[PDB]
């Protein structure tokens, strides 16, 4: 990305560019270790010691301690990573590109896959701080309040930024209203992350308070979602079952 | 045979296929998941209309929404000629791969079936006969190591074979240097005497376990000379020890009824008899409880964030706990009503002291309070109360209405032997997604062994 003046006032475009950073980094790590790779099977190159524990890992399957710079499932196997490793990089590409073309002020337009950033918290922290800019407010004045929508389209209020790859564990989302369901998964659509003015109001009865893990091992907790339910449910329903969001699969 | 080498590189490598984007069609019935898995099988040469065939199949999704498609897999691959049972056997491990990957160990049984014997699995699904074994398929200088998961001990199996075989055993517990001075004398004695030694919980000593096998290297034991050693499976025990030994690895048998049994069996007669009698009752919650926490870590990360040490010493702590408020409140009534029990007390503590110190997630807290307050309440002294509801979406699970030890200890044993996640809380398709990791973690390690 392009560092200027006026474009490092607004957070998301600081946490895109060290999100670009990184990635460029490792992108270069793995295409070099690949590209040694293939010189070795081709008998262009000998396997050195660092080398031959690579060729001894991608070949069980295993993922090279070297290629983990970013949280990531335990145990998973080299294919995954490197889908996600191109999911991430074409993201990157698509907000650089979207940055160069319109400057900073098309960060909050885009649509980000909380999946696709090494780091989501930050983002969800750069969208606090770009609410709290714009609107001039304090950042502890600020609540969080999410609203899934199914229509194509869907227009984005100033305060409310779009996400996509949120996946509901336990539950359907009907009319911005959970209900238990026995499904493994549902992919949850365009959902708007919009940030208000704290106003004291009481804690609905009909609220639960969901999870946003980082993936499906649940070992990292991101932040936090207040979602209404749909019937007359007991929330304790939710947190026997086990109900939670997740970034990514 | 034909060797199938194309047909396994993609059971274990299917999804280094690759599937560019956009390129994964919609078809009615399968979900996203399943349509990249028809995707990636319809490469095989094989499998190449099976698209169209998934199409046209009309009972389809009774097959897919079966809960035993692995008995009855639809014929679906393309032959030039007709199969062997065993060509039939991995496409059918193809296709429940692609379909039903939770159900993908159950087929590789039928495969195992297919190819090794119906019985060949079946000899490890019974109990341990560590009889026939020690007297005839171990030397007396090879040392038996029973490894258990944490928290299970098995030095009552060799107590149990010692007292069927009729042989003098001594049994020594390696906690301090003393220990090892005593097993050093005993084991002195034995070599030459032919006894059975014992060693219980050998994994605390790491470089003595060392020691004790470059001693055992050395030896010239009598013929009826037995060492067991029993520990925790740790990574700390030497590699040449277990290398130079008989390995039998001991795990609980899964399942709230066992669990009960074994904390039940575990806790004495007279400590749960105590008056009041009401006592009894709230150790079989506190035993209820214990179990639905620790089934549940199979579930993980469902059932819970991360796989907490649930042990046995946390149990002990509740009751010590119980003990002591009842002991305060009751002050020797042989009775004492139900509202006066300190409720608050017992959920306060275990929520934060006995099971809640190990818990850091908030989430989980949240999960460890609710279990607490729907369990530890007056209303379990109700004849009605429902320990889980709702089970398998139908079915109820009563409270016992009995009073005494004896009928908790009846009412688990004549508990039904099929045990649903919804016992635990969880849905049922948790255990679908369980068996489904399982299934990834057998592939994955196939792939470490390729």
């Amino acid at each position: 990305l392009k560092r200027t003046v006026e474009n490092i006032k607004d957070p998301l475009f600081r946490f895109f560019e060290r999100e670009v950073k990184m990635g460029a980094k490792l992108l270069q790590d793995v295409r070099q270790d690949l590209a040694d790779v293939v010189q070795v099977c081709e008998g262009k190159k000998k396997q050195t010691n660092y080398l031959r524990t690579l060729i001894n890992e991608l070949v069980k399957g295993i993922l090279p301690r070297s290629w983990s710079h970013y949280t990531v499932p335990a145990g998973m196997t080299v294919i995954q990573w490197v889908s996600d490793f191109s999911e991430r990089i074409k993201q990157l590409q698509n907000i650089s590109l979207a940055a160069a073309s319109g400057g900073a002020k098309e960060l909050k337009n885009i649509h980000v896959c909380l999946g696709g950033l090494f780091v989501p918290e930050a983002y969800i922290t750069a969208t606090r701080q770009y609410v709290a800019q714009a609107n001039s407010w304090s950042l502890e004045e600020l609540c969080l309040e999410v609203n899934v929508t199914t229509s194509q389209g869907a227009t984005l209020d100033a305060c409310s930024f779009g996400v996509t790859g949120l996946k509901l564990q336990g539950a359907t989302c009907n009319n911005n209203k959970l209900s238990l369901s026995n499904a493994i998964s549902t992919a949850l659509p365009l959902t708007q992350l919009r940030w208000v003015k704290q106003t004291n109001t009481e804690k609905k009865a009909s609220v639960v308070t969901l999870p946003v893990y980082l993936n499906f091992t649940r070992a990292d907790l991101i932040f936090t979602v207040d979602f209404e339910i749909a019937t007359k449910e007991d929330p304790r329903s939710f947190y026997e079952r086990g109900v939670a969001v997740l970034c990514t699969e | 045979e034909p060797t199938y080498d194309a047909e396994f590189q993609h059971f274990l490598r299917g999804n280094e296929i690759v599937l560019s984007a956009g390129s994964t069609p919609r078809i009615q019935g399968l979900t996203v998941e399943q349509a990249e898995a028809v995707v990636r099988l319809s490469c095989l040469p094989a499998f190449k209309d099976l698209i169209a065939k998934v199409q046209a199949d009309e009972q389809f999704g009774i097959w897919l929404d079966s809960s035993s498609p692995e008995q009855t897999v639809p014929y679906l691959w393309s032959e030039e000629t007709p199969a062997t049972p065993i060509g039939q056997a991995i496409h059918r491990l193809l296709l429940i791969q692609a379909f039903r990957p939770d159900r993908l160990l159950a087929m590789a049984h039928m495969f195992v079936s297919t190819n090794l014997g119906e019985s060949f699995m079946s000899i490890m699904e019974q109990p341990l006969d560590l009889t026939h074994i020690v007297g005839t398929e171990v030397k007396p200088n090879t040392p038996v190591l029973m490894c258990s998961v944490p928290g299970y001990d098995a030095s009552g199996h060799v107590e149990d074979l010692a007292a069927e075989q009729n042989t003098q055993i001594t049994s020594i517990a390696i906690g301090s240097a003393e220990g090892f001075n005593q097993a050093d004398k005993a084991i002195n004695t034995a070599v030459k005497s032919g006894r059975w030694v014992m060693l219980k919980n050998v994994h605390l000593a790491p470089g003595w376990l060392m020691q004790l096998e470059k001693k055992l290297h050395s030896l010239q034991p009598h013929a009826c000379f037995r060492l067991f050693l029993t520990m925790e499976i740790n990574p700390k025990v030497p590699v040449n020890l277990l290398r130079a030994g008989r390995i039998f690895v001991f795990e609980p048998p899964p399942g709230v009824k066992a669990n009960m049994l074994r904390t039940f069996s575990s806790i004495p007669v007279s400590r749960i008899c105590k008056s009041p009698n009401e006592r009894a009752r709230l150790y079989f919650l506190l035993a209820w409880f214990h179990a639905i926490i620790q089934e549940r870590l199979r579930y993980a990360p469902l059932g819970w964030s991360k796989k907490y040490e649930f042990g046995e010493s946390d149990l002990r702590s509740a009751c010590d706990t119980v003990d002591t408020w009842l002991d305060d409140t009751a002050k020797g009534r042989q009775n004492i009503s139900p509202d006066k029990i300190p409720w608050s007390a017992l959920k306060t503590l275990m929520a934060q002291s006995i099971y809640g110190g190990r818990v850091d997630n908030e989430f989980d807290q949240r999960l460890l309070n609710t279990f607490l307050e729907r369990l530890f309440t007056t209303r379990s002294f109700d004849s009605e109360f429902k320990l889980a509801c709702k089970v398998d979406g139908h079915k109820d699970i009563q409270m016992p209405d009995g009073i005494r030890r004896e009928e908790f200890v009846q009412w688990v044993e004549l508990l039904p032997d099929t045990q649903t996640p919804s016992w635990l809380g969880l849905p049922n398709n948790a255990e679908r997604v369980l068996l489904t990791t399982q299934g990834v973690d057998m592939i994955s390690k196939m792939l470490k062994m390729q």
